[PDB]
């Protein structure tokens, strides 16, 4: 849809010029309401190191609804390839501002996913799971998560590079 | 006098003191932003703050810098 | 699943293999002989040409004398996913249903009735864009955001993501 | 020439008919070969609606080619 193009297509911009700290963004060039996301996990938490792939799929009605927020690296927080019951506190649940930058969106994310909040998807491990998965999840998206090779042909070829010099030390 | 990063990115300066509750900052907030309180989640050096506690509580030093991250929440 | 509506799910499954009907393939569930899963290929000189549209016939248990509710799954432009659309061949219809009428007449009613604009309850109004987005998203929707599809057509899903890396070289 | 028609009941049929013939004329013809209620059916080729004014050629259905028949409610 021509709205929702435009819109996206400014986001894109935006999050090009200045990206969300831990979190990297960019629509599939064959579906601009598909977004794939990329967070590294923050120092403080057990995601330390992890790269962790997801998707942000925009409905067609944007930007009027929210999107529907996947995680697809397995990671110990969400369940993998799971919708994600994420809602916006207020007297009717039913509420999305049409004005958030999906830097915004994604922000927001990242602090829940750094939280101990559950909900619909939400699973329950350990944190010596948390940091296994954060160790492996590179290797998991290079080998294991087509998706990736599609949309991040580049970070792929990072990522190669960077598990070579994981067997240094 | 402290300043929160917005959503939009800007940076915006508020009339506070120490004794005054977050939620009360929030409400600042709200005047200046719009967006509500209960859609509001702050950041300071990483980790986040409850409505219920006053500036004091996190000892933030007046002309402190904090992140304003959208709040997202689930059942 | 009665004993005679066993035999005839089975016969009309093996006319099928034997002569399907254009554009459609269709095969029960394993473990259920009365849910049927099938595929829509969109035909030439429509907005949905090469969509792959994913569907349910699901089948009373006093079948061949009810007819089956029909569903879509795939965002598809034309039926409101996942809700019982109202053809002449459907449980919208049980007054006029005959036994004798084979299963490949039911999906031909409902692949003429899709590539036609007259309304039912179920069918949505979209634009010729929205339809044409979506058959191209279709592939990739039934691929990683389709469970029963990777159940029921395994093999598809392996065609459709040899399908999807070339589409990326 | 020669087409080929799948009635409701999966039944195949064989007509006798010219390019020049009506999809209505066809149906027609169905009829004569078995009683049938052309205002209660259908017929599809390219998995589209065939229209009863146009032609076969219109259509471009040539020899040999297989037709069928789905069901007409009107009463929606």
């Amino acid at each position: 849809t021509k709205q929702a193009h435009k819109r996206l297509t400014k986001e894109y911009k935006l999050m090009v010029e200045n990206p969300p700290p831990y979190i990297l963004a960019r629509p599939n060039e064959d579906n601009i309401l598909e977004w794939h996301y990329i967070i590294t996990g923050p120092a403080d938490t057990p995601y330390k190191g992890g790269q962790y792939h997801g998707t942000l799929t925009f409905p067609s009605d944007y930007p009027y609804k929210p999107p529907a927020i996947r995680m697809i690296t397995p990671n110990g927080r969400f369940k993998p390839n799971t919708r994600l019951k994420l809602s916006m506190s207020d007297y009717h649940p039913d509420t999305w501002n049409p004005g958030w930058s999906v830097s915004t969106i994604l922000n927001g994310l990242l602090s829940f996913m750094t939280s101990d909040e559950a909900t619909t998807g939400s699973i329950t491990t350990s944190d010596h799971q948390k940091k296994t998965l954060a160790r492996n999840s590179i290797s998991y998206n290079t080998f294991q998560n087509v998706r990736f090779k599609l949309i991040f042909p580049e970070v792929v070829q990072e990522n190669v590079e960077t598990l070579e010099k994981r067997k240094l030390d | 006098q402290i300043f929160v990063k917005t959503l939009t990115g800007k940076t915006i300066t508020l009339e506070v003191e120490s004794s005054d509750t977050i939620d009360n900052v929030k409400s600042k907030i709200q005047d200046k932003e719009g967006i509500p309180p209960d859609q509001q989640r702050l950041i300071f050096a990483g980790k986040q703050l409850e409505d219920g506690r006053t500036l004091s509580d996190y000892n933030i030093q007046k002309e402190s810098t904090l992140h304003l991250v959208l709040r997202l929440r689930g059942g």
